[PDB]
RNA sequence: GAAAUUGGGCGCAAUAGAUAUAGUACCGCAAGGGAAAGAUGAAAAAUACCAAGCAUAAUAUAGCAAGGACUAACCCCUAUACCUUCUGAUGAAUUAACUAGAAAUAACUUUGCAAGGAGAGCCAAAGCUAAGACCCCCGAAACCAGACGA
RNA sequence: GCCUGGUGAUAGCUGGUUGUCCAAGAUAGAAUCUUAGUUCAACUUUAAAUUUGCCCACAGAACCAAAUCCCCUU
RNA sequence: AUAACUUGACCAACGGAACAAGUUACCCUAGGG
């Protein structure tokens, strides 16, 4: 019977955390800081998807050409096979054409 | 598992509260209880038609029996009560047959009197006076 | 404008009141249930 | 093999009688075909101009400020 | 694992009143992980289900099955704790109210899986003479039942 | 092949015997028909289904008024096996705006323009 | 066609399509007639006049050719002395 | 960019275009954005008309 | 429908009558009236000056939930609906009769 | 398919996440394949109620096992199991958990701005920008490369 | 041979595709190493613009049966 | 092929693959009757 018998511990959430209180600040650093930075230069993450959005085949292609030279061996290998699979899927399979 | 289903005891129990009175494993095993419960609900809605039908044949059995006690048959009673503008229905006639058998006897007398006036009227054909109970009340 | 004058009488705009312009968001159709998926289109 | 009862013959016959009287009442029109011509052309034209007019008057509804602001009431509280 | 039957000897009732019948004693005892199957214990457990404990002991001393000796140890043990621990004055004055057998935690032996079967044995003894067996119902009981069913019937689907 | 059936004109020519049978006069005929669907369009060709939809006889046992003109009579001749036709007779006049609400079409075929619910 | 290339992740044009057809900016594809330069010795001059024509394409042929090329080919082109330039904008349609 | 009462503007546009059509033009005000959307091209007539009105 | 009715009893009607609970009602359309030794039956209704049947509204309930399921095999055709009709209960107070023959 | 040129977590939380408590146990001559599982409490120097399956409690004329009912469980009446494949045989003992629709060219809807739109590149004879909204799971015999095997 | 890899091989073939409720919805064909499949059409669906559609009366449609086409009125 | 105009298949399996035969009771797999 996959249901729990006692109700779980309560989820104490601090809405006035440092992160929550200061979320969203400097999203308008462009439009009211004389366009010296874009907001996309505010985001932190992988180097191949800072200010870039793609589907999965494009994320894999971009990751391979941007960081693929210093990827580990079997990660590089898995990623080559994922591009090869996702190529054969987006280009040859589906409903609409 | 990002989001797997937590609230599944209650989906099962929505089905199985309807099966608690079956036999065998249909009362407990969702896979069996679903087929039987669906099938029970389909019977439950098609049985509304048969409830109405079977009440009516039950009433015709009771009116038939009670009118055979007075020598009439069922077509004679119903026909010749329509012809008196007594538009009682089968439910009421069956209930009068059981609970008020003098009213039912007098209705059988009114229907057999009308039946004989039908005979005598459709025997002596031509312009004649109509029967007394044969007269109709015109509504305008 | 009469419309800001409407905004006086209403509770404050918060992150709990917000709503997209009706017509913006078409709902996602996904293959679950009797209609959207058995052969799934 | 299926055979024909008295019910079936009497039923068939009363349908034939209704049919024969339909034949009778269709045997005496009130007008000739020359007389009826265009006697209802105006009402037919107006009727179709109404169909045509409801077809060509199709457009999105008006959008109001009061509806959009009235969504703010979902956090109306007591004091 | 649950162990609710051992705890049942720990219910304490509030003391009675002088204008109130004497409550009979109730002695819940069991044994766990008997190496025997639960459906062979069902016959031995079923055999003794309303007997006095002397009749139960006597019937289990002459039974050839393996479980009979185990149940006899459980009943002698429960007769002891009946008198020592639970204030039953007469050893003789008990009867078996409940005698069941559940399955125990079985083992699995790979040969090809084969289960090493275990079982439990649950007995409630109740202080008092064993209740008289139910008499077979007579033709008077059948006739009264039938006539009462005839008196019971209604005019159906009417007023 | 099953096709659409023409019916000859001798079928729609009354005889004085028929004027004795039904209640008709060849001189001064009736203006309005009452048409009622008494048979289903199922198991009938699609053209008869259409004519039933045009005449406004989708529901059975519901009377509909038509004109006794040769166009409407042509459509009625196509589906004359599904319908029933009687002349709309009018004992009193056609209803004025005073008697517009208080009418009732009786079973006889007449349309009475004063419909009380009292006995005579 | 290729919906996502392996290098760019872009759509690709089918170059057969470009090699045979002409996209006018209004959406009409112009083509040449099949067999306009074959077996001219056995064709009547009416038929040869019919084959030497620039023939528009169907609606579904047009949408099939739109899907097989990319947005580069759908673009305004202000050439110098273009022969087809008066046929780009569509005059005087009443839908 | 209609700022103010869009319903007066819908009444006045509807009174302006109906001789050029016979019928009242079928419109849609969008009171939120402050637009007014008429069916059929009347761009030159409304630009000239709004120059007459002084906007 | 035709209800056979005495005084002091109950009728359950399958629609909301849009009356307040407690309101008295004269039921017209009585078409048989019987006593022990005589009956009176109308063609088809009795005179309003002859018989008077009164009834109060007691309660205005809904029905028990009432299932409507459809199912066709091999077609993936399974609908389910649950319906509760409104109902009012009438208490027939009196059948008064009058000497108008 | 170029180039010139340009310039910590809206993660998982013991069938999940790593195969991993371990490359262990086990299987294989070997290369190699490859598991499962734990839950007290502050202190152990303090020993409930819920799956299927059963038991308490075997059975009573008759029949997809119910439904209409009914004073009444049965008796009366009505009722050719579900999925899938065909115009109209397949698979499933049962329970729990796991297990299958991924793409925004064009069109549409909703905003912004508008002869211009876009935070360069691009489009524009009302357009352009932004968003929303469309494209599944399992299953061969094979072929090739490199090892391990008499 | 067997193992690992390519490898989520490929499969026009088999099997399977998980909440609710409502709505609209079934039978011309042409090509194809094609007839276990696809493409176009036909039919189907939504949205949009407009103006006729359907039923049909005279007249009318060839020499060597039932009907149909056409078609104003209605 | 031809400077060009043009010309080029019994591509006859005739909407035409630029050029590929017999056989398997050793057949094999996926399916259908
Ligand atoms: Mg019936
Ligand atoms: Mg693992
Ligand atoms: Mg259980
Ligand atoms: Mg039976
Ligand atoms: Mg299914
Ligand atoms: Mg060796
Ligand atoms: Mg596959
Ligand atoms: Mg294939
Ligand atoms: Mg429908
Ligand atoms: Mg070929
Ligand atoms: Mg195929
Ligand atoms: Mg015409
Ligand atoms: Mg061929
Ligand atoms: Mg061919």
């Amino acid at each position: 019977i996959g249901i729990r018998l006692t109700l779980p511990p309560p989820k104490v959430v601090d809405r006035w955390n440092e992160k929550r209180a200061m979320f969203g600040v400097y999203d308008n650093i462009g439009i009211l800081g004389n366009f010296e930075k874009h907001p996309k230069e505010l985001i932190r993450g992988p180097i191949w998807l800072r200010g870039w959005k793609g589907n999965e085949l494009q994320r894999c292609i971009r990751k391979r050409k941007m960081v693929g030279s210093r990827m580990f061996a079997d990660d590089l290998h898995n990623l080559n096979k994922r591009i090869r699979y996702l190529y054969k899927h987006f280009n040859r399979h589906g409903k609409f054409r | 598992l990002r989001n797997r289903v937590t609230d599944r005891y209650f989906r099962i129990q929505e089905v199985l509260k309807h099966a608690r009175h079956f036999r065998g494993r249909k009362n407990r095993c969702y896979r069996l209880a679903v087929r039987t419960v669906i099938r029970a609900f389909v019977k439950c809605t098609k049985a509304r038609y048969l409830k109405k039908k079977n009440m009516r044949t039950l009433w015709i059995n009771r009116i038939t029996a009670a009118s055979q006690e007075h020598g009439l048959k069922y077509p004679a009673l119903i026909g010749n009560l329509v012809k008196c503008q007594v538009e009682l229905n089968r439910k009421v006639l069956a209930d009068l047959a059981i609970y008020e058998p003098k009213t039912f006897k007098s209705l059988a007398a009114l229907a057999s009197r009308r039946r004989h006036e039908g005979f005598a009227a459709a025997l002596g054909d031509g312009k004649e006076p109509e029967g007394i109970f044969s007269r109709v009340v015109q509504y305008h | 404008a009469r419309a800001l004058d409407l905004l006086r009488g209403l509770p404050r705009v918060s992150l709990a009141n917000l709503k997209p312009n009706p017509g913006s968001k078409k709902p996602e159709r996904r293959p679950r249930g009797r209609r959207r998926g058995r052969k799934c289109g | 093999p299926r055979f024909v009862s008295l019910r079936a013959k009497q039923n068939m016959i009363r349908r034939l009688e209704i049919e024969a009287e339909n034949h009778y009442w269709l045997s005496m029109p009130y007008m000739t075909r020359e007389q009826e011509r265009g006697h209802a052309a105006v009402r037919r034209r107006e009727a179709f101009e109404a169909i045509k007019a409801a077809a060509t008057s199709k457009f999105p509804p008006h959008r109001f400020i009061a509806d959009q602001l009235d969504h703010l009431n979902v956090t109306k509280k007591w004091s | 694992i649950s162990r609710k039957w051992e705890k049942k000897n720990k219910i304490v009732y509030p003391p009675q009143l002088p204008g109130e019948p004497r409550r009979p004693a109730e002695i819940y005892h069991c044994r766990r992980q008997i190496k025997y199957s639960k459906d062979k214990m069902w016959y031995l457990a079923k055999l003794i289900r309303g007997m006095s404990i002397d009749q139960a002991l006597a019937q289990l001393e002459f039974n050839d099955k393996k479980g009979a000796k185990i149940i006899k140890e459980v009943l002698l043990e429960a007769q002891d704790m009946a008198v020592r621990d639970h204030n039953v004055e007469f050893r003789s004055n008990l009867y078996i109210a409940e005698s069941t057998s559940g399955r125990g935690q079985c083992l699995k032996r790979i040969r090809g899986i084969m289960e090493k079967v275990y079982c439990h044995y649950f007995v409630k003894l109740v202080e008092g003479p064993p209740p008289p067996p139910e008499p077979p119902k007579t033709a008077v009981a059948h006739a009264k039942e039938y006539i009462q069913q005839l008196r019971s019937r209604t005019i159906v689907h009417t007023l | 092949k099953f096709t659409r059936s023409r019916i000859p004109e001798k079928v729609f020519q009354a005889s004085p015997e028929d004027h004795e049978k039904y209640g008709g006069d060849p001189q001064n005929p009736h203006k309005l028909h009452i048409v009622t669907r008494i048979k289903s369009t199922r198991r009938r060709p699609y053209w008869e289904k259409d004519i039933i939809k045009m005449l406004g006889l989708e529901k059975a046992h519901t009377p509909q008024v038509h004109k006794n003109i040769p166009s409407v009579n042509a459509k009625l001749k196509v589906v004359k096996h599904l319908i029933r036709i009687k002349p709309l007779k009018l004992p009193q006049g056609l209803p004025a705006e005073e008697n517009m609400s208080n009418t009732c079409l009786k079973s006889t075929g007449e349309l009475v323009v004063q419909w009380h619910l009292k006995p005579v | 066609l290729t919906y996502f290339s392996a290098r760019k992740g872009k759509r690709k044009t089918v170059k057969a399509v470009i090699d045979r057809f002409l996209r006018l900016h209004c959406g009409l594809w112009v083509r040449r007639k099949a067999g306009y330069k074959k077996k001219l010795w056995k064709k009547t001059p009416a038929r040869k006049k019919r084959l030497r024509e620039f023939v528009f394409c169907n609606k579904t042929q047009s949408k099939l050719l739109d899907k097989m090329t990319t947005s580069f080919w759908k673009r305004r082109n202000w050439y110098v002395d273009d022969p087809y330039q008066k046929y780009h904008d569509r005059t005087n349609l009443k839908v | 960019k209609v700022e103010g009462d869009i319903w007066a503007l819908q009444k006045d546009v509807e009174d302006f275009l109906s001789p050029l059509l016979g019928k009242t033009p079928v419109t849609q005000v969008n009171e939120v954005t402050g637009t007014l959307r008429i069916k059929g091209y009347f761009d030159q007539e409304l630009k000239a008309w709004l120059l007459e009105k002084g906007f | 429908r035709q209800w056979k009715v005495t005084s002091e009893d109950l009728i359950l009607i399958g629609n909301e009558l849009d009356l307040a609970c407690g309101e008295r009602i004269r039921l017209e359309k009585v078409l048989l009236v019987g006593a022990d030794n005589f009956t009176l039956l109308g063609k088809p209704l009795l005179g309003k000056d002859l018989v008077r049947v009164e009834a109060t509204v007691i309660e205005k309930t809904e029905s028990w939930p009432r299932i409507i399921m459809r199912f066709r095999k091999r077609k993936n055709f399974k609908k389910k609906r649950i319906v509760t009709t409104p109902q009012t209960v009438l208490r027939i107070n009196s059948i008064e009769i009058a000497p108008c023959l």
